[PDB]
């Protein structure tokens, strides 16, 4: 979301992000379902599954995300670009 | 509500899940028609590429046994004054008759084109075709 | 004993005609604005050719001429296209018209 | 099966290549 | 925005005040013109503002209010132009209906104006 | 109580049989090659993503397979039919000006909607703002020219992908069918054959219509006896 005011950049960002919903699937509805590895241009994700009772040990944006999604038990390591949007 | 990421996925996939995850109360009208009746290719997009190096398309060219033959006709006499006429379908041109003597002369004997050619020429001449060469 | 597909291509007029370069051929008139005559003759396009000045009266909607045809569909690529750019039309010569 | 496929062939229609004035000459 | 309702209850305030300026003035309610309206609105209240749009004003509601186009669309939702999806449903279904009288011409075969 | 089964005598009951409407009797696959359907545009113009419908290339012309298209086709009109009896909305989009004033026609016979002028921008993304916040857009959109006149994507086949509108289209052999729901391999240049498709649809949807006129009558006589 963009604008002059703070106020109105929260509004369009979240109003504008409920119509670009996503759908994650969860293993046991506790985490993934295997390990997954990839970049997006610089950016190196390489998240790891984990049994139930781990938590989440991943970079503070993602355990952030990860909430919002339902994940509670997975591992992550950010490498490259730490840019929040890639 | 809904989803918008036309890349992600396709309107099925991206509606099926959203309905099953509460988002959606409401499946909508073509939902019930698209998972009884759906298309052969899911429409997922994906993005063109260039070929390089040595890969190239599998298309292949239309040729047929004939084609040696009107390639010749066309070359001895040419396209007559007769002019071809498309819309119909069950039409026959100058060429095409001169292919079905051809052909049939062929299931006689003959294994040479140069005399089965000359000979299918005649025949057409008996039955009142005009002939005119280039030269 | 349905006919395939590849049957009806086979024995289709257009198939057996072949090269078109230097091909007569039948069409007919369908639309006209000013002199420019729009032809169609059993092709996927038709060809715009212009008004004869020696007898133009004849040349009405529904008139059948005689055409030599050129190409089929005018295309060419150029510097820097990725893909043919296309005219949709063909090429052809208005000869006169078709007289039974 | 069906003898209405069509084949592989090469271009019965393809004409000779062109030739400059002086071709074949010294 | 003005509904059709309000516009119908604007129509029943002006017949009836049509009656009552007539009433004031002394005059007969049936043959009271427009004209004779204007005249006495300004006897009433009278205004020198040099912008006739400015002053006291008391027309049919049909004449101030804009004209609005009518709903579009019915209970089920479906619009009531085939039109309707391109935002001009009537600036393109007059060029529809003149594009075809040009056809029919094609088969079949200013002094004073401005 | 009696919202159930209104709706699976009605609803439920056509999605049960393979062809309810029997819309593979309006076509044939000679009735599809007397109309042009299978001449395609030149190579230099293929679209990459058109080659698995491309039966091969005569003389520098591709020839579309029209096997496939008579699948494609059936499951166009069989889709097309069931949205009509269901009662939605179906609009027609073609950018090719020759063929305007015959698109329009046919829409206005069929009771249904097209756009074959300038796509204005919004008109699906933005539609509330354009026209009003309780407007219905389209539950069907059916392509009968998927490019624009520049030889490039109708900005409505990947608009109606982010609203969630199943796509119904004519794509030749420049044409991109990646985001297309429905797609019939066939010609979209000629007029042998767009007189052909808009019969086709014309009739699929003249018959739902008058198909549930026929099953609501019954249930309603029925039901009151
Ligand atoms: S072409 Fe110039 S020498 Fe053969
Ligand atoms: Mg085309």
């Amino acid at each position: 979301g963009k604008a002059t005011d703070r106020m109105d950049a929260f509004r369009k960002a979240k109003n504008r992000a409920v119509h670009h919903l996503h759908y994650i699937e969860r293993y046991e509805d506790h985490t993934i379902f295997h390990d997954i590895s990839l970049r997006f241009k610089r950016t190196h994700i390489k998240m790891k599954k984990q049994p139930k009772g781990y938590g989440l040990r991943c970079h503070r944006a993602i355990i952030t995300i990860c909430r919002l999604i339902g994940i509670k038990d997975m591992y992550a390591k950010v490498s490259g670009s730490i840019n929040m949007l890639s | 509500a809904g989803s918008r990421l036309e890349t992600v996925g396709s309107i099925f996939s991206r509606t099926r899940d959203l309905v099953r995850a509460g988002v959606l109360k409401e499946k909508p009208l073509w939902f019930d028609v698209y998972d009884a009746f759906p298309p052969l290719r899911e429409p997922v997009f994906q993005r063109p590429r260039v070929r390089y190096g040595k890969a190239k398309a599998p298309i292949q060219d239309i040729w047929y046994h004939e084609d040696r033959i009107r390639a010749k006709f066309y070359s001895v006499y040419g396209s007559g004054q007769r002019a071809f006429d498309l819309f119909n379908p069950n039409f026959k041109s100058t060429c095409q008759r001169f292919v079905e003597k051809y052909t049939e002369l062929q299931k006689l004997g003959e294994t040479d084109e140069e005399k089965l050619f000359v000979e299918t020429g005649k025949a057409l001449l008996a039955e009142g075709v005009i002939l005119r060469r280039v030269g | 004993n349905v006919e395939s597909f590849a049957s009806m291509l086979r024995h289709s007029p257009l198939t057996q005609m072949g090269p078109a370069k230097d091909k007569l051929v039948i069409g007919r008139i369908f639309h006209i604005v000013e002199n420019d005559l729009y032809i169609d003759f059993g092709g996927k396009f038709h060809c715009v050719c212009r008004r004869p000045e020696v007898d133009g009266e004849k040349y009405q909607k529904g008139t059948r001429v005689r055409l030599r045809l050129l190409d089929l569909e005018l295309t060419s690529r150029f510097l820097g296209a990725t893909t043919d750019t296309t005219v949709l039309e063909a090429n052809a010569v208005l000869l006169g018209i078709q007289e039974s | 099966s069906n003898e209405d496929l069509p084949i592989s062939m090469e271009n019965p229609y393809k004409e000779p290549l062109k030739k400059c004035i002086l071709c074949g000459k010294h | 925005t003005y509904t059709e309702d309000f516009i119908k209850k604007q129509i029943e305030e002006f017949n009836i005040g049509k009656r009552h300026l007539a009433n004031m003035m002394g005059e007969d309610p049936e043959t009271f013109t427009q004209e004779d309206i204007d005249r006495a609105i300004a006897y009433l209240f009278p205004s020198g503002l040099f912008e006739k749009r400015a002053r006291p004003v008391m027309k049919h509601p049909e004449q101030i209010f804009p004209r609005q186009r009518a709903i579009q669309w019915g209970e089920d939702g479906r619009p009531f132009h085939y039109l309707f999806y391109t935002g001009k449903q009537s600036y393109y279904s007059l060029m529809h209906d003149v594009y075809g009288m040009l056809l029919n011409l094609e088969k079949h075969q200013v002094i004073g104006s401005r | 109580e009696d919202s159930t089964d209104f709706n699976d005598k009605i609803l439920n009951e056509p999605l049960k049989h393979s062809d309810f409407f029997n819309v593979k009797e309006l076509f044939s696959v000679r009735s599809l090659f007397d109309a042009r359907v299978h001449l395609g545009h030149k190579a230099g113009c293929r679209h990459r993503f058109m080659e698995p419908y491309i039966f091969g290339s005569r003389l520098d012309h591709d020839i579309i397979d029209l096997e496939q298209t008579a699948t494609h086709l059936q499951l166009a009109l069989n889709f097309t039919a069931h949205m009509a009896y269901r009662k939605g909305i179906i609009l027609f989009i073609s950018r090719n000006r020759q063929f305007s004033y015959l698109i329009e026609n046919m829409a206005r016979d069929c009771g249904e909607y097209a756009h074959t002028r300038y796509f204005r921008g919004g008109m699906l993304t933005n539609a509330r703002l354009l026209f009003g916040p309780t407007v219905r857009l389209p539950d069907l959109i059916i392509f009968l020219h998927t490019l624009n006149n520049i030889f490039e994507p109708h900005v409505a086949v990947r608009d109606a992908a982010k609203m969630n509108i199943p796509t119904v289209g004519i794509v030749d052999t420049n044409c991109n069918p990646c985001l297309i729901t429905y797609p019939v391999p066939g010609n979209d240049d000629s007029p042998l054959a767009v007189h052909l498709y808009c019969r086709l649809f014309q009739t699929a949807i003249t018959r739902a219509k008058e198909k549930r006129q026929q099953v609501e009558a019954l249930y309603r006589l029925q039901g009151q006896k």
